RNA sequence: GUAAAGCGCACGCAGGCGGUUUGUUAAGUCAGAUGUGAAAUCCCCGGGCUCAACCUGGGAACUGCAUCUGAUACUGGCAAGCUUGAGUCUCGUAGAGGGGGGUAGAAUUCCAGGUGUAGCGGUGAAAUGCGUAGAGAUCUGGAGGAAUACCGGUGGCGAAGGCGGCCCCCUGGACGAAGACUGACGCUCAGGUGCGAAAGCGUGGGGAGCAAACAGGAUUAGAUACCCUGGUAGUCCACGCCGUAAACGAUGUCGACUUGGAGGUUGUGCCGGCGUGGCUUCCGGAGCUAACGCGUUAAGUCGACCGCCUGGGGAGUAC
């Protein structure tokens, strides 16, 4: 059964740039929506969208580069069978400071530059670079 | 060029839906009778494209090898290329005829070493046996790299017709960095083509069409 | 398995209405007539294995809405197994 | 997958994990502080022995623990929901799914008789064997057991093992179309439990055909074989046991995602065409792979949980 949405947008994002998709859609929830946020604020996606009442779809738009994928690899860190907190003195660099670490800290969910600059660690969602 | 002559040419005609290569979809429009509609809402800007970088290559000592030997295109890809003083190859690709260019040159060296032999009389003197083999010898290199022969070294740019058929020269193209301008049909790959032409490559009206807007535009380049 | 006229009365008698073929008293107690109905194919047929899968099925699944029930509301599920004469 | 390695298959307790929304909590988590974390040692900066080793002053560090005060995104608890996962109902559909009973036709063998007469059978060639006490062949009638030609199909059904004439009784699952209903009731599963080809074992039946063992005839240097002529367990039934197979896709289960082509089978919608579901065969793209290959039924991209491996032999043996 389905026990992680969160890999399964990442998976989502990392599938459909392989396939060169326009877009991905997934079912919503508000957790994928600070994610997708923190995505493409950071310039790896163009644009998200949610629609429905109900049952809320999140339309997140790839983007590519010159033929290129922009999101070169997007990890999960912190799963269901493992889950991962790091202080904010040990918030990961991703790529030596080139891609992000996706946090969820106590004021929301931000990258690890954001989390170190608030001073405060968390769950290290993903990696993106 | 401009739609109506395309549709009269029957450039919207591709393969059977079977046959077609996924990576065509972007051009394709519809499925008729089971057979695969290009989308010439695209042929045109994309080969409109495709004739200007001709042109920009050719109006600046350019060097076009036209390249067409499905037997319903060789006469017809001599006659467009020889109509602007550029190079064909209408009758099977030599493998390495690029890439290899080093060795087939020497073939085009034994073409004229032997056709200026042809008029200077030199089969005067054989036992009738040696005299209609070096004829052999000729009508053979001229079958093959007759359109070549004044190309004197690599080109700047290949005109394929039909990317599946002559997916030999366009590695080669692509392996020594010529660019390559192409029909691509809905059964071709367009991944190694520079300049891709969705449209029909087997009517021979329409690649009649292709050829004379080619010929035209290298023209109008040189002239220029 | 039961015809359309048990079914039908056990809906009607456990449910909260006759639409109500879904609720978790109607579904354990489909479940009920089925298994006890089923007792007497079995005690003839007793190497009937590959239907006795079927009917292990119906305990196991008996069992798990039960305990769904018995978590989500004490006193229906204890009504039920009074009404059906389940032990647990 | 093939190098060592997916339990034969499944159900399932403990355990691990858990769709979506709001509130609350503040356990995890995070922030700050306080106490403590001996000194030496390590490290950084200095200082002393001519240098160094050594000695030594301040720091850092001691990643820990406890307490207090905050934060509330995520995880957990609690309360209320929601319907998309999971399940119930209604109507139908295909099926060698299972258990029980009955029955049909073909054939083999045996028994009785008729016709008939010198061979039959068998092999590479023979011989053993059968036959004038009348075989073999052919016809009639009878007995009995086992299996169901054709249909039949990289067809179907089943968790796996498996399942094939026809008919009835009892019974399990799957799938499709419209809805209605419940409201996370889910996934996986150590131990446990159940099922589990063939052979084998126990008791009682049955025994046509076939056939380990066994006997004879050949072959051969030998021939405890392969070939031949016979032939008993067994193969069959009931009930119990055994629990293993190259039990194989040598590929654990569940969910999501990711270009195509040609079929098979089984539903269903609309007008032979166009859709839309389930299962399934072959090819192949990206990707993956040591390669072979796999390739939307993944060996691709991911998540949950379990099983298992760690050079060859000794050994899946000894105790
Ligand atoms: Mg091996
Ligand atoms: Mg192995
Ligand atoms: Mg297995
Ligand atoms: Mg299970
Ligand atoms: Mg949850
Ligand atoms: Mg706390
Ligand atoms: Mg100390
Ligand atoms: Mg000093
Ligand atoms: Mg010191
Ligand atoms: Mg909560
Ligand atoms: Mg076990
Ligand atoms: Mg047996
Ligand atoms: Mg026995
Ligand atoms: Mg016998
Ligand atoms: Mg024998
Ligand atoms: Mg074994
Ligand atoms: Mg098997
Ligand atoms: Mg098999
Ligand atoms: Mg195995
Ligand atoms: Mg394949
Ligand atoms: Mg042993």
């Amino acid at each position: 059964s389905m026990q992680d949405p969160i890999a399964d947008m990442l998976t989502r994002i990392r599938n459909g740039q392989a396939a060169n998709k326009a877009a991905v859609t997934m079912p919503s929830s508000k957790l994928k929506v600070a994610i997708a946020n923190v995505l493409k604020e950071e310039g790896f996606i163009e644009d998200f969208k949610v629609e429905g009442d109900t049952k809320p779809e999140l339309e997140l738009t790839l983007k590519y580069f010159q033929g290129k994928a922009v999101v070169e690899s997007i990890q999960r860190v912190s799963r269901p069978g493992l889950r991962i907190y790091k202080r904010k003195d040990e918030l990961p660099k991703v790529m030596a400071g080139l891609g992000i670490a996706v946090v969820s800290t106590s004021k929301g969910v931000m990258t690890d530059r954001a989390a170190r600059q608030a001073g405060l660690g968390g769950e290290i969602i993903c990696y993106v670079a | 060029v401009s739609m109506r002559d395309m549709l009269k040419a029957g450039v919207h005609f591709g393969h059977q839906t079977r046959y077609w290569n996924p990576k065509m979809k972007p051009f394709i429009f519809g499925a008729r009778n089971k057979v695969h509609i290009i989308n010439l809402e695209k042929t045109v800007p994309m080969f409109n494209e495709a004739l200007a970088e001709l042109n920009k290559i050719a109006s600046r000592k350019g060097k076009i090898l036209f390249v067409g030997t499905k037997r319903a295109a060789s006469e017809a890809v001599k006659d467009a290329a020889l109509s602007c003083d550029q190079f064909f190859v209408n009758h099977r690709w030599l493998g390495g005829m690029l890439t290899n260019w080093k060795t087939v040159r020497q073939s085009i060296k034994r073409l004229k070493d032997l056709e200026t032999q042809s008029q200077d009389g030199t089969f005067d003197k054989l036992t009738k046996k040696e005299a209609l083999m070096r004829t052999r010898e000729l009508e053979k290199l001229e079958n093959s790299l007759g359109g070549i022969k004044d190309m004197g070294g690599l080109p700047d740019a290949l005109f394929v017709i039909d990317a599946d058929h002559e997916h030999i020269a366009i590695k080669e193209a692509n392996n020594l960095g010529i660019p390559v301008f192409a029909i691509v049909d809905t059964n071709s790959d367009p991944d190694g083509v520079d300049f891709v032409i969705p449209g029909n490559d087997d009517a021979i009206r329409a690649v009649t069409l292709y050829l004379g807007a080619v010929a035209a535009t290298v023209r109008e380049g040189r002239s220029q | 398995s039961l015809s359309t006229e048990a079914t039908a009365k056990i809906v009607s008698e456990f449910g909260r209405d006759a639409n109500d073929t879904g609720s978790t008293e109607v579904q354990v107690a489909l479940l009920t007539a089925q298994i006890n109905h089923l007792q007497g194919h079995f005690a003839e047929h007793k190497k009937d294995h590959h239907s006795r899968r079927g009917l292990l099925r119906m305990v196991s699944q008996r069992r798990k809405l039960l305990d769904y029930l018995k978590r989500k509301d004490v006193a229906r599920y204890t009504q039920l197994i009074e009404r059906l004469g389940l032990r647990r």
